[PDB]
């Protein structure tokens, strides 16, 4: 080990120190993957690759939006959660949303990643149901035999709107529970593109995900 | 006139199939039936390179067989001295979503790319003693899967937008665009003479292209799923592909058809990387089963297993002199085997 | 007596 | 669209091809010629092994 | 040596030896399996606890089984052996107690403050914490090294009358035993009890398996370590006048029972910490 | 890239003075730094070294205990505090940047030094003090008391050229490697304890004093210096 070799070793040690500092500062942010269709309105949920950063209760969240095969999905097998946004008002494209959700849910690299499902555009769904011009029965026949289980907000509650929204949620929840196996969960929420609680919802759901991971890791449950 | 063109295409496909069948007088297994087996190969981990804090996605040896560049998902591009396990360089990256890296044969530059659709070329040997971004090549509408240098001024990039591009680095413009794949182009391999190159895609198809003419010279279709890895034989007349079919295949360019299939009933996982030894007798393939297999390229018998990784083996490479094999995995560790 | 074992 | 595919198939069909046996013999000859200079097939003594 | 003859009836030595052999084999197998499986920060503390339990099971069980149940007299390892045995026994006890308390603290941070625990947790901090635990365990046992020694208590000096016993003043033995009890039982007891109570309250207010595991941890610690320290205090505090014949025999029978439970503690810990929740 | 020295002047013996070097145009924090002094009519002598990050500090035996070398990376400054000054410390002081990794070129840049006036080692031998020479090949030989060929394959010998009125510049590093910006007519060859710098097709602006330095072990030692003349 000559003098130049010793100096090179010292340089390598300094590089290692800087790498450790950078990794420590990087591991303080929760990474999220935003997915949805063109009609979803993904970019309005909170406030190559587009990155959006926000902070809730001194916790930093970093969301990534890319853009059907999704070969690149392997890159996001270590993210905290996938935020899947659905336009629930479009009965024509809702089966495409269900198929895409089923594809993402059953992905082999996403078997341990929970999904925060946002059933977006509830104002439009309510208007469609109250107008009566379009019917879910025309696309999902089982809606004829569906009963609202017993639970709903009062300020403007209407039984038809509640039944429709619960049916649309139940489709995705059934897809989730078909093969969830308890490794990951789906968190369904309803939004309106005018709310300001979506960051809070993601914060609470991420806290729940981390709590479940800690329960499994620390040999409690 | 769509139906007439479809019928003509079917006739041409049948003609090509008949031409390929006519040339198959005997198989490789009936010719190498009398060659001596390699035997059991037991390679040990000579050095383990530590320092990456995320999954390692790619590595590339320098032409001196000593310096190697690796890319990790933590936004780091690290240049290692393999003999002393010394970190020669650590390059921060503007995007942490890296899928490929390349080492220039001159050693003056390195390349990086990924989900930002941009090939960033970094200059190593510069004054001021710090690596700077020499160039950013944009124009691909999808992610970059692979990049390879031809010289200090020409680079070939494979992208997820079904295309490949030959770029002039100084100008920054695509001097050539290669089209014809119907899916994501996953791997790229330059010929030893650097005039042809092969690209495997998610079509279960590999295409042999001419760099100077920009056309597709041949198409090979033997796999059942995405081709994740491709490598040239040392003499430039054959090449090997690995797929999610848990299968490798050796194709010959002059016979224009597949020569051999490397498969095992106990292998059901995909193949992330393939590589050849210096003589071409060994074929090293990395898998999602957390280990790598060394095949006898002439007898299709599994000569050995490298089983030191605790996660998916994402990249593997062999030095120009054939001394060592570097494997990088998702366990954040590179290993050298000899 | 007294035990001698702690 | 279809015309480009037809042209590509025409260009691929009009290619000189050799027998599979000749290609296999060429690969065997290449492997035998360079077998002595492959460190992975023939392990290098620790005196000349840099790793 | 008639003044150093402990009266222990037969059919009890055989039973206690059988219990010790069963606990020994079961705990050794369990700790070996746990260590093999373990070998981002939970694994460190689990391995430390398994190592401490295996150490106390292998190192202190046979010496006690020989010198303290079958052959009370004379000491068969000399002066160096007596001091080393007591020092290492106390060190293992402290290491187990502090590992359990630290595991409770880590679980509390992970469950009640998951977001802060995600940032605080690092491998270097965990290694430093384990090293500090072991350092405290080693340091707290040093006073016991200078407290125990060989002494002749026979009728003159005879080889059979040499026993391994405290060799310092009784007023100092009281202080050292009180320190050992407070820093080995009561402080870990309070930490474990309060933290597991908080965690179980949080889990009950939404998984009941975890609540049962936490309750089992606390109850096992109590019922396995309380009688041991109660016996040591009983030895140290009771005056010479009250130590009649009945009390003298009762002390050694209670010694057998207390050591049985104390080793059952290290037999049970690997099951409660690794073999109850899914390990694959 | 620029290194500017400051301080210096005339001092009385037993006093003290701080020399400073301001760095510009390069990443100063990633470079190790050397102070090298040259007597008014003699060769180069290595004085001190401080590593990147101030981890390693080396002093020459003739100045150990009296000189202190320090660096302020945020201010990109290098300091040499000299106490108990002697008549033998009258010299021109140069600051040299030096970065160390596989394939680096240490001692690549020198600054224009500052003048200070006061009122076991490997010995490098240069065969001749002067050799007269436009268009002819010139061979400059150098020898060492110890073999410079390390077990890792490197021969740690360096060739510098100091032109009249200028700070010395690096010509060759590790006995064969041509420094950046140096014309290809310079070549280096040799074995342990025998080294040769060949200048083919000698031109003007190639006249000066040539120094061979060893970087095998500390202290770093220079040769006497071979002078070319027309």
């Amino acid at each position: 080990v000559s003098a130049e070799d010793k100096a090179a070793a010292e340089r390598s040690k300094m590089i290692d120190k800087n790498l450790r500092e950078d990794g420590e500062k990087a591991r303080r942010t929760l990474r999220l993957l935003l997915l949805g269709a063109d009609n979803s309105g993904k970019s309005t949920i909170v406030k190559g690759i587009f990155e959006t950063k926000f902070q809730v209760d001194k916790v930093n969240f970093h969301m990534f939006d890319v853009g059907e095969r999704r070969k690149w999905i392997q890159c996001f097998n270590d993210v905290t959660a996938i935020i899947f946004v659905v336009d629930s008002s479009d009965y024509n494209r809702l089966q495409e949303a269900l198929n895409d959700f089923k594809s993402i849910w059953n992905n082999r690299w996403l078997r341990t990643i929970s999904v925060i499902l946002f059933l977006n555009k509830q104002d439009l769904l309510a208007e469609k149901v109250l107008a009566g011009k379009s019917k879910i029965e025309d696309y999902f026949p089982e809606f004829a035999r569906y009963t609202t289980p017993e639970a709903t907000p009062e300020p403007g509650e209407d039984p038809r709107v509640t039944r429709a929204k619960y049916f649309i949620r139940k489709e995705f929840v059934d897809i989730s529970t078909a093969s969830g196996d308890g490794r990951h969960i789906c968190y369904p929420h309803f939004t309106c593109a005018v709310d300001t609680e979506n960051a809070r919802r993601i914060f609470n759901d991420c806290k729940d995900i981390i709590l479940q991971m800690n329960l499994r890791e620390y040999n409690l449950v | 006139e769509l139906d007439q063109l479809r019928q003509e295409a079917e006739q041409l496909k049948n003609q090509i199939r008949d031409a390929r069948k006519a040339c198959a007088d005997a198989t490789l297994s009936q010719i190498t039936n009398n060659i001596d087996p390699v035997g059991r190969i037991q390679m040990r981990t000579r050095r383990t390179l530590r320092g990456h804090l995320a999954k390692i996605y790619a590595m590339h040896w320098g032409t001196d067989s000593r310096l190697l560049v690796s890319a990790s998902q933590d936004g780091k591009l690290i240049i290692w001295d393999s003999y002393t396990t010394n970190k020669v360089h650590a390059i921060p990256l503007r995007s942490s979503w890296v899928m490929t890296c390349a080492y220039a044969p001159s050693g003056n530059y390195v390349a990086c790319g990924g989900l930002d659709n941009i090939c960033s070329i970094y200059n190593l040997k510069t004054r001021e003693g710090n690596v700077r971004v020499s160039r950013e090549l944009a124009g691909h509408t999808g992610y970059l899967s692979c990049c390879r240098f031809l010289d200090d001024n020409q680079i070939v990039t494979s992208s997820g937008d079904t295309t490949c591009a030959l770029w002039d680095i100084e100008t920054g413009q695509q001097t050539t665009t290669f089209t014809g794949h119907t899916g994501d182009v996953m791997s790229l391999s330059l010929a030893p003479d650097t005039r042809l190159f092969v690209s495997g895609a998610c079509d279960a198809s590999a295409k042999l292209w001419d760099v100077r003419e920009g056309m597709c010279r041949q198409t090979f279709t033997g796999h059942e799923s995405d081709i994740n890895a491709i490598c040239f034989f040392p003499n430039g007349n054959a090449f090997a592909t690995g797929s999610d079919d848990a299968t490798c295949r050796l194709f010959d360019l002059r016979a224009d058809q597949e020569l051999m299939t490397y498969s095992h009933d106990n292998i059901i996982c995909g193949i992330t990387s393939v590589s050849f030894s210096k003589s071409g007798r060994l074929l090293l393939a990395g898998y999602d089963d957390f280990n790598c297999n060394v095949w006898d390229a002439l007898k299709a018998d599994r000569a050995g297993v490298l089983a030191g990784h605790d996660n998916r083996v994402s990249c593997l490479g062999v030095t120009d002199d054939g001394m060592a094999v570097a494997t990088g995995s998702w366990d954040s560790f590179l290993k050298i085997w000899n | 007596r007294r035990p001698y074992i702690l | 669209q279809a015309r480009k595919l037809v042209e590509q198939l025409k260009m691929e069909a009009n290619i000189d091809r050799i027998k599979v046996s000749k290609a296999a013999a060429d690969l065997m000859a290449y492997c035998e010629a360079h077998a002595k200079e492959d460190p992975l097939l023939t392990p290098v003594p620790a005196s000349e092994n840099p790793f | 040596n008639s003044d150093l003859d402990v009266n222990t009836d037969i059919y009890s030595k055989v039973l206690v030896t059988a219990i010790y052999l069963a606990l020994f084999v079961v705990g050794t197998v369990g700790n070996s399996v746990t260590l093999f499986t373990l070998a981002s920060t939970v694994h460190y503390h689990l391995g430390s606890l398994a190592l401490s339990d295996l150490l106390i099971l292998l190192l202190a069980m046979p010496v006690e089984l020989y010198n303290f149940i079958w052959v009370h007299h004379p000491w068969a390892f000399g002066d160096a052996g007596c001091r080393g045995y007591y020092f290492l026994r106390d060190a293992c006890t402290y290491a187990t107690a502090l590992n359990v308390a630290s595991l409770s603290v880590e679980r509390y941070l992970a469950i009640c403050h998951p977001f802060k625990a995600k940032t605080l947790m690092s491998r270097s901090r965990t290694k430093k914490f384990i090293s500090a635990i072991w350092l405290a365990s080693a340091l707290l046992a040093i006073p016991m090294l200078f407290t125990m020694g060989l002494q002749n208590r026979s009728a003159g000096t005879h080889p059979g009358g040499l026993v391994c016993t405290p060799i310092v003043d009784t007023a100092t033995v009281k202080v050292v035993i009180q320190v050992n009890t407070f820093m080995s039982f009561l402080f870990p007891m309070l930490v474990i009890s309060i933290l597991n109570t908080v965690i179980a309250n949080k889990l009950t207010v939404m998984l009941r398996h975890g609540v049962l595991v936490l309750r089992a941890v606390v109850i096992a610690f109590v019922v396995c370590w309380l009688p041991y320290h109660v016996r040591r205090l009983m030895f140290c505090y009771i005056s010479d006048e009250q130590w009649t014949t009945f009390l003298f025999d009762f002390y050694h029978y209670f010694y057998m029972l207390t050591n049985a439970l104390f080793y059952a503690s290290s037999a049970i810990n690997p099951i409660l910490y690794n073999l109850v929740s899914a390990n694959f | 890239v620029q290194l500017v020295e400051s301080g210096g002047g005339l001092v009385q013996p037993g006093g003290s003075r701080k020399l400073s070097c301001s760095a510009s145009g390069f990443a100063f924090s990633s470079f190790g730094m050397h102070w090298v002094r040259q007597a008014p009519e003699k060769g180069l002598e290595w004085v001190a070294y401080i590593s990147s990050g101030s981890g390693t500090i080396y002093y020459a035996d003739t100045v150990k205990g009296r000189f202190t070398i320090s660096r302020d990376d945020p201010k990109n400054t290098l300091f040499l505090q000299m106490t108990s000054l002697r008549s033998e410390d009258t010299a021109m002081y140069y600051c040299v940047r030096s970065i160390y990794y596989y394939g680096s070129s240490p001692f690549d840049f020198w600054g224009q030094g500052t003048t200070l006036t006061v009122s076991s080692d490997i010995v490098m031998t240069q065969a001749t003090s002067s050799v007269p020479v436009p268009g002819e090949s010139v061979s400059i030989s150098c020898r060492s008391s110890k073999s410079l060929l390390h077990s890792n394959g490197n021969t740690y010998l360096y060739w510098f050229l100091q032109r009249p009125g200028q700070s010395p510049q690096l010509l060759i590093y590790r006995m064969s490697n041509l420094a950046s910006g140096v014309p290809d007519r310079f070549s280096g060859s040799g074995s342990g304890t025998a080294f040769t710098l060949t200048i083919s097709r000698l031109e003007a602006e190639d006249v000066g004093v040539y120094y061979c330095m060893q970087h095998l072990e500390y202290p770093l030692t220079f040769g006497a210096g071979t002078k070319l003349e027309l």
